[PDB]
């Protein structure tokens, strides 16, 4: 009962590492994605700089 | 050769009727307005076979894409639209150059 | 073309296509952040109502 | 300047020409890969390892590929133009500056 | 032969579990009811493709 | 000759477990067919796409 209790709390809490990795290498290239995407935002307003000069 | 590939080798062969398939497997055919005048006579031994009914009237307000039948009778429906549309606008170009030309010669 | 002050109709069409380019950029931009295609019922229609019920 | 104005419109049409071969040539890249699939399932269906069953499974896939390659053949189109479908035929494409300058162009 | 019988009878009764169950996006596949269904595979009208699953 | 199916399968005696052998038998054939037909249109559809691409 002990060996089969354990299992089923492994199943239920117990972390899985293959699903967890690569849930946390995709979010690290979402972050990466968001990062570059708003480096190249920041200079939207700079576009505007250019008719009045 | 089945329904959907007859609908694809009637397509092929004659730009003037489109074909397609239903729900059920009903081939319906679409004369444009602009490119056809009065009705259809469809004749023949697969016209014979499949069966056909009278021409109904369609717009692009008659049409409904609730059904695969009527989605595959709307891309025909609007390409008679789209060529409908691109006529007039021809006829207009060619009129403001027309008209570019008479400026033009006025001017002179 | 008479050469005029107060109409600039040419930048008129300037700022038009500008404002299209300016939208063009805004959607690949947002797009490129979440990461679909679809970020609202804008972009399909039943698209959106398909993955979301897958 | 007649003769300028007339060259431009010579490359044109000369660009023409070469997109429209440029399409059909491509659809016929595919058609190579899927003639040589079917190669390779009548070479497989010809072992005499494969009882009666496994030669009606490369029967499926022959007779599936077999019906693409007449759709190949019945949709592709330029801009609704058919072209390997043999309704094409021999047309000429001007490619001059003056009147009967043309290159004729033709498909099976 | 009830033991391997049991085992038989919940196998049988999981393959109507999956003949039943399995869909695509609240469209059930396997059940029967999918029949034959034109898919559109071209850029003009009536150039779609029938698949049916039985 | 009276129908059977994989339902009608009981493996509770030799006879029916000797005509089950066969009747899965007949429906792996039913299964692995349409699996195969499947097969063919799914690579029908990749050399359509290839095409449609290009």
């Amino acid at each position: 009962v002990n060996e089969n209790v354990n299992a089923s709390r492994s199943r239920i809490r117990d972390t899985d590492y293959a699903r967890e990795t690569t849930a946390m290498t995709k979010a690290q290239i979402l972050q990466q994605a968001s990062t570059s995407v708003l480096a190249q935002a920041k200079q939207s307003p700079s576009a505007a700089l250019s008719l009045l000069g | 050769d089945d329904l959907e590939e007859l609908a694809t080798y009637i397509n092929g062969q004659t730009e003037d009727v489109k074909a397609s398939v239903g729900e059920d497997g009903k081939l319906q055919l679409f004369a444009s307005s602009q490119k056809v005048n009065g009705d259809v006579t469809i004749g023949g031994g697969l016209g014979g076979e499949i069966g056909f009914d009278a021409g109904r009237n369609v717009t692009v307000a008659d049409v409904n894409v609730s059904t695969v039948a009527g989605s595959q009778e709307a891309v025909s429906i609007l390409d008679g639209a789209l060529k409908a549309v691109d006529s007039q606008r021809a006829s207009l170009g060619a009129f403001q150059n027309r008209f570019g030309h008479a400026i033009s010669n006025l001017d002179n | 073309m008479a050469i005029n002050v107060n109409t600039n109709v040419s930048a008129m069409t300037a700022q038009r296509y500008l404002n299209g380019a300016a939208d063009g950029m805004q959607k690949s931009m947002e797009r490129l952040s979440s990461g679909y295609k679809i970020n609202s019922a804008r972009d399909d229609a039943a698209g959106l109502q398909i993955s979301n019920r897958l | 300047t007649s003769q300028s104005r007339g060259l431009d419109m010579a490359v044109k049409n000369a660009n023409d020409g070469i997109s429209i071969a440029q399409t059909a040539e491509g659809a016929m890249n595919e058609t190579t890969n899927i003639l040589q699939r079917m190669r390779d399932l009548a070479l497989q269906s010809s072992n005499g390892s494969n009882s009666s069953s496994e030669r009606r499974a490369i029967q499926e896939e022959v007779s599936a590929l077999n019906d693409e390659l007449n759709r190949i053949a019945e949709t592709t189109s330029f801009g609704g133009n058919k072209l390997l479908n043999g309704s094409f035929g021999s047309k000429s494409f001007q490619i001059g500056a003056d009147s009967g300058e043309a290159v004729m162009l033709s498909m099976g």
